[PDB]
């Protein structure tokens, strides 16, 4: 739960 | 600018490998415990085998590059792939790593990990970080859940799905939008990402900072949503407990804005066996001077690390 959406 | 890769991929047959035990299972299938014999080599490799179920062509076409990247490097800290094997479902052949994670493993023995073996532990993958700068490779997945423990002496640096090598001419390496590991990124990889040799060594540091807190997770109870917001406000990891001014101040200096300012991963090898000579002096860590820590046939068993081919 530790890689995320980049924007 | 570059050389030639003659580096060997090793193709294996399955009846070559016997599978003992399932280590863990997934959608991505599942990771086995087991033993390799090469045909009429009089030689056991434990090993771990780990290969899957519903494949997209997607899934298979580069699982491959990270057995292409495997196969590609060869040093004492970092996992080499032993081979693959071209079963209806791709077989991906890795050295056996028994104690696992090092993330896990910090967690698991926090009551018996010594200032020798942490500092030991920062050096090795300073070594093996190292290796990979010298073979024009960025990992860009650096995080202590990467580092895997074959013996407590001895880690080796592995996940090699995000690895990018550089061209000659090439200084920083741009990447394309995804999910990404927000916490552990540099600043101008989460920015603009861009990724070098020296968003490894920012990597690198907090990696070290898990270490030090026994495995805290980094900006734990903090949104990602701007952990980059935060970094150009100037706020930083806290201090470990354990850490002396000295130590801590290696792991500022790798959070450093410009990435020029940062540490070479060769001199972080040699500022931390600098103090691995020394635990008690940059380490304080209570019970330290009084801490020690250290399946199947096995007459013919030999680690893949003294199988060469």
């Amino acid at each position: 739960t530790h890689y995320y959406l980049l924007p | 600018g570059e050389a030639p890769n003659q580096a060997l991929l090793r193709i294996l047959k399955e009846t070559e490998f016997k599978k003992i035990k399932v280590l863990g299972s997934g959608a991505f299938g599942t990771v086995y415990k087991g033993l390799w014999i090469p045909e009429g080599e009089k030689v056991k490799i434990p090993v771990a085998i780990k290969e899957l179920r519903a494949t997209s062509p997607k899934a298979n076409k580069e699982i491959l590059d990270e057995a292409y990247v495997m196969a590609s490097v060869d040093n004492p800290h970092v996992c080499r792939l032993l081979g693959i094997c071209l079963t209806s479902t791709v077989q991906l052949i890795t050295q056996l790593m028994p104690f696992g994670c090092l993330l896990d493993y910090v967690r698991e023995h926090k009551d018996n990990i010594g200032s020798q073996y942490l500092l030991n532990w920062c050096v090795q993958i300073a070594k093996g970080m190292n290796y990979l700068e010298d073979r024009r490779l960025v990992h860009r997945d650096l995080a202590a859940r990467n580092v895997l423990v074959k013996t407590p002496q001895h880690v080796k640096i592995t996940d090699f799905g995000r690895a990018k090598l550089l061209g000659a001419e090439e200084k920083e390496y741009h990447a394309e939008g995804g999910k990404v590991p927000i916490k552990w990124m540099a600043l101008e990889s989460i920015l603009h990402r861009i990724y070098t040799h020296q968003s490894d060594v920012w990597s690198y540091g907090v990696t070290v900072w898990e270490l030090m807190t026994f495995g805290s997770k980094p900006y734990d109870g903090i949104p990602a949503s701007e952990i980059s917001s935060i970094l150009e406000k100037g706020e930083r990891l806290p201090q470990p407990p354990i850490c002396t001014i000295d130590v801590y101040m290696i792991m500022v200096k790798c959070w450093m804005i410009d990435a020029d300012s940062r540490p070479k991963f060769r001199e972080l090898i040699i500022e931390f066996s600098k103090m691995a000579r020394d635990p008690q002096r940059y380490l304080v860590i209570q019970g330290d001077e009084r801490m020690h820590l250290p399946d199947e046939d096995m007459d013919d068993v030999v680690d893949a690390d003294e199988y060469l081919i």
